[PDB]
């Protein structure tokens, strides 16, 4: 399908950036997670990035480590995540849905089979956190055979060859990394990204979404001003979950308030 | 793009987040440079000789083999400084880190030996060492944790996941993802992303080089087979490397069979796991049917790496090396046998290799065979474990 | 009447009950015969090389001496099989026992190391070994007791007297008084009745022979001084023997000063005891004013022999060797220092020697001096002791 | 003085053997030990062999190990033993008194001083258990300067040179060892000693007293029949002490009965 392309076209017609929250599917349980996701959309999310719980999430900081742990505490499996994804798509036909995966879960029972399942449930993209461009070939090929955009991370010091490859290989959006390290809400990015952004446009890369440390509305408006198409916030969203486990209602209200403010920062 | 091939057949690779690729490429280039640099080689040789105590002895065990046509030698890595073979490659990696201008070392450990080794090398060579160790393993390896600290290293418990070695492996990579400009990740086995399987083999291959010279000296020919336990694969590839082109020499790797393969409670991914991608490589892994990584189980705490080096999976696939397993009870019997008959207390890791050689002997006592077992470490550390089990029996 | 002189000046002799004299004379004759027998020498050399791991490394410690004009090397007996120098002479004595046709070994032990050594040598060489150990020491050396048993030795607690090493020494002699026709007494230090001080020195002198070759190789000259701890005197006379005729080389022996000499709670009979006759020899002893033998006190359990070899008392009297003492706290500081700065965990026995070398260095940091410390053993065994003390502090 | 010579002359005139018990001085306390010793004499002891408690009695089996331990439990010192000896001599002017010593106690504060103290209290001989003939010179010389007989042990396999030296060096009596090992009452001697005895007479050695394992009257009469001048019993006497610690009265009665029977076996 063309969900990201349609989105970015729409937002550009409104001079608006994308605001894309991340959560782990099934955190803190399946029913609550589905409610969390509908709340994120109703509050203004332009797309979703969704994690499938994995035993060893070696690119994630503690916040998302713990989201995975809560989801495993609820017995969440990849098959259950695919059932969730199908239901989310059935409720929301146009919003782009990207998965955040680790390689073993994609390769496990066949890379082509994993991408075919993504296409069947109506997922639009897949970022495999531990597959660098050098190892990406079978992943990007299977993604594209099944109408799934393979997403690549562009590190903030990426050299020219890397920029060209990320431009050539990715589709849907380019994940523009704010800083080295692992996911986390606390550590803000100290790097000027205007240059990477311009070079990405030069090479006709998919539109850039900035991520890592994106935790406040001002960072959303700054990413857009630097030329990115939008921003992704995950650890900050997940901390709202972690803080409100004892009150599901307050959890949804605080998620609503945060997403609303983040999305408001992206508007012209 | 790399200087050396990151794959052994289908196995290996560099499956790390993009942010770590420059660290890997830098390490590979430094390693290739060091291997051609005679001053690096002389410095490594000097530490291995005058600090670590190389070459190690090759001991013939006539009491064990009496009455059979097996002659057995043990390569005595138990006599290396630190009590296990891991000391060879941490010295090499510490020198690599210094060659690259790094002042800090990150290392993971399960049973503690890799932590001790990386702490000693760091202490000797002026590096600031921090070690990650799953909290369940910290609790059960109090002695090793205190040794690391007496040697100046920082030991950081890891409470995520299963709080054992794989979770410490994850934590080391997370830290390195942010600190690679100042820190070198001193990985503890012949596994993980290229170039580690290659570096760790090359910094352990003196075991087999010395074994070859020693057996030719003493017997005038090569062994019929060299036998080594396989936790992650370093001591075994160190023994096997120099014999790979000697086609008459059998290479036998022994994984922990735990309570028995059929029970599912074992640590033998190479022969009884399923290929997956994790810890930077494609290789056979202990994993659930859905692809979640699981722990290896052994009476021996150091055969805990839940995967196996990609070079072993490759040598197995082409049939150049054979891999078998040995159960806890077989390893325990071999530990007892070596103590009583040769006055050498072997690590329970290494006892898995000895146990398989003893079966080769006892199964066919009139087959003429010359075997070397890599005695990868000493078993002082295992005395309490063995005691308590035998107490549960008498 | 003997073949060799049983005395070193006034010290030594053969003060045993008449019934044991034939055993001593037989042992002396067998030893003299063995020392001229090239086949015995080749057999001993072969075990020391291919079983025990000789020669051991000589390690320079530049991190410790940085900023001073001391260069320090450590002779690495910690890398010998068994983890301490005692392995050299038990192999030699086991061969002597076999040369005399004996099938059984009796040995005494305090901290357990001599028991472990005699059990390993006995296991390797087909001898039935029984070990006496004071019951107070059995209770505090559970690890070593179990090692002895895993190696097939019989361990017999001794409840008489103070239930520590001297009482085990008595018990070994009582047993031998009745079983010498079938058993050899494998005495654990360079002390007791002739010919033991002489045999044990000769079966340890490879330490100093190798040290001399190694230091000439590396520095082109002999050390200014060689330094060794003195419990009963074997590691020290092993280091000193080959240098006795090199008059420029200082020989420094370090006894345990315990809580401090003035407290009376120490283990330094050579410099602070009184000559007596006990355990078959005339030598300085820890003893009451009325002549009852007393225990030595040290933080280190293996510096417990309450006397000292007669050759040391002699070398001290003529001023060829100097003897000093080091307190528990000084030994502990040296143990910590070696761990942190060289990545080597030394036995607390050996830490007494290192501590004295560190004082030689720090007292006079611009004196040019080349020192060798005999690192008689590894300190894995001391980790808990050190931990609990430092815990009593923080 | 000439106490042993006088004794042996007297017994020979009666065709009688000597019966000589051993006890540790001060076991189980000083007052009881003095009573034990007077009881041994009144019951018929011809001479006494007396141990000074030493920390490390490496020629003694458990029975006498324990006698030493009991004596140390009572605080017994060598100075107290010398006071005991003086009192015993003051009560009994002719009975020969031999001490069983370990070397350190004799050398401790000067070998000559130790023998001079023995002469002052009226001791007749000293056997130093851990001084073989090879090391005996300063001991035998000091003994003889102070009118003390130095006693030597003749092992049952003694060669000719050893027999000659024991003959030449000892005085008072020759201690004829029944067997190898250490003191003990249980292990009886399996060696024909007639030959050693004849060779000792040939070399004009001091009269032989057989000791080690001497625990019953029949062994006393057998030693005499083999040509020995008598026998010494120690562990068997000490066991009577050990068995009766709780009843001092019964202890003395059982000692009396045992010594009486042993001495009766020596009479023509
Ligand atoms: O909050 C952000 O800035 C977004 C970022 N997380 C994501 O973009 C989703 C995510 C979860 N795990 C990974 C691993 C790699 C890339 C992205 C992710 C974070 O938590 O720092
Ligand atoms: O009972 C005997 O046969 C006497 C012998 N004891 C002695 O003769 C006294 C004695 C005590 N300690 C020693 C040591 C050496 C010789 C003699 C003795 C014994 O107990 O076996
Ligand atoms: C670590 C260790 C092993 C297992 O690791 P490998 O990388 O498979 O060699 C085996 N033996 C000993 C003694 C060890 O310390
Ligand atoms: C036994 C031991 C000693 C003390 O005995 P010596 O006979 O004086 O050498 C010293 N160091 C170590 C490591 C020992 O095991
Ligand atoms: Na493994
Ligand atoms: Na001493």
């Amino acid at each position: 399908m063309e969900r990201y392309e349609n989105l970015f076209a729409q937002l550009n017609d409104r001079r608006e950036g994308a605001f894309v929250p991340f959560v782990t599917l099934g955190d803190p349980g399946i029913e609550q997670s589905l409610k969390i996701i509908d709340t994120l959309i109703d509050a203004g999310a332009d797309a979703l990035e969704l994690g499938v719980p994995f035993s060893d999430p070696l690119a994630d900081g503690p916040t998302i480590q713990n989201a995975n742990l809560r989801a495993f505490a609820a017995g969440v499996t990849p098959a259950q995540c695919f059932e969730m994804l199908a239901l989310i798509r059935e409720k929301h036909p146009t919003i782009p849905i990207g998965l955040l995966m680790y390689a073993n879960l994609v390769f496990n029972n066949g890379i082509d089979a994993f991408y075919a399942r993504c296409e069947q449930v109506g997922v639009d993209s897949v970022l495999v956190a531990d597959v660098p461009v050098e190892e990406s070939a079978p992943f990007r090929q299977a993604a594209l055979r099944h109408n799934i955009a393979p997403i690549f991370i562009c590190p903030p010091n990426a050299d020219d060859d890397l920029l060209r490859q990320v431009a050539s290989y990715g589709r849907g959006y380019t994940y523009l990394l704010s800083r080295s390290g692992v996911t986390g809400a606390e550590n803000r990015g100290a790097l000027p990204l205007h240059h990477l952004i311009e070079k990405l446009k030069e090479y006709h890369a998919a539109p850039a979404l900035q991520g890592f440390g994106i935790s406040s509305p001002e960072q959303v408006s700054a990413a857009v001003r630097a030329g990115a198409a939008g921003a992704i916030s995950g650890s900050a969203i997940v901390k709202i979950i972690e803080k409100n486990l004892a009150s599901p209602k307050q959890m949804l209200a605080e998620l609503r308030s945060f997403v609303s403010a983040m999305k408001a920062a992206s508007r012209a | 793009t790399t200087l050396l091939n990151p794959y052994f057949g289908e196995f290996g690779g560099m499956y790390v987040p993009q942010i770590l690729m420059p660290a890997l490429n830098q390490l590979e280039e430094a390693f290739v440079s060091a291997q051609k640099d005679p001053e690096f080689q002389a410095q490594f040789a000097d530490l291995l000789k005058n600090y670590a105590g190389r070459p190690t002895a090759l001991t013939k065990c006539q009491n064990i083999t009496a009455g059979t046509r097996t002659t057995l030698y043990l390569k005595r890595e138990d006599l290396l400084h630190g009590g296990a073979h891991k000391t060879n490659q941490v010295l090499g990696q510490a020198l690599l880190a210094k060659r690259m201008g790094k002042s800090e070392i990150i290392a993971e450990t399960g049973a503690g030996q890799h932590g001790v080794a990386s702490a000693l090398a760091s202490a000797l060579l002026g590096l600031k060492c921090r070690i990650y160790m799953g909290a369940k393993d910290v609790e059960r390896q109090s002695p090793n944790v205190f040794r690391m600290r007496l040697m100046g290293a920082e030991v950081i418990p890891v409470h995520s996941g299963s709080a054992t070695l794989k979770d410490a492996c994850n934590e080391a990579l997370r830290d390195w993802s942010g600190s690679y400009e100042t820190a070198h990740y001193m990985l503890g086995t012949a596994a993980g992303p290229h170039p580690y399987p290659t570096i760790v083999r090359e910094f352990q291959r003196m075991i087999g080089e010395e074994t070859k010279a020693q057996i030719l000296d003493k017997e005038g020919r090569l062994p019929d087979a060299v036998i080594a336990c396989v936790g992650g694969g370093s001591n075994a590839i160190g023994m096997f490397a120099d014999f790979i082109n000697d086609t008459s020499v059998g290479l036998i790797g022994v994984e922990p069979g735990g309570h028995g393969i059929e029970t599912g409670e074992h640590g033998a991914p190479l022969k009884h796991g399923r290929v997956g991608i994790y810890f930077g490589m494609k290789a056979p892994m202990m994993q659930t049917a859905d692809g979640q990584i699981e722990e290896s189980y052994s009476i021996s705490a150091g055969l805990d790496f839940p995967s196996v080096g990609p070079q072993h999976a490759y040598l197995n696939s082409i049939g150049r090396a054979d891999y078998v397993s040995i159960t806890d009870d077989e390893a325990l019997e071999a530990f007892k046998t070596l103590c009583r008959h040769e006055g050498i207390i072997p690590a329970l890791e290494s006892s898995h290799a000895l146990a398989h050689a003893l079966k080769m002997m006892r199964e066919q006592p009139e087959k003429e065979q010359l075997l070397v077992v890599n005695l990868s470490g000493r078993g002082d550390k295992d005395i309490f474990t063995v005691h308590d089990i035998l107490k549960a029996r008498g």
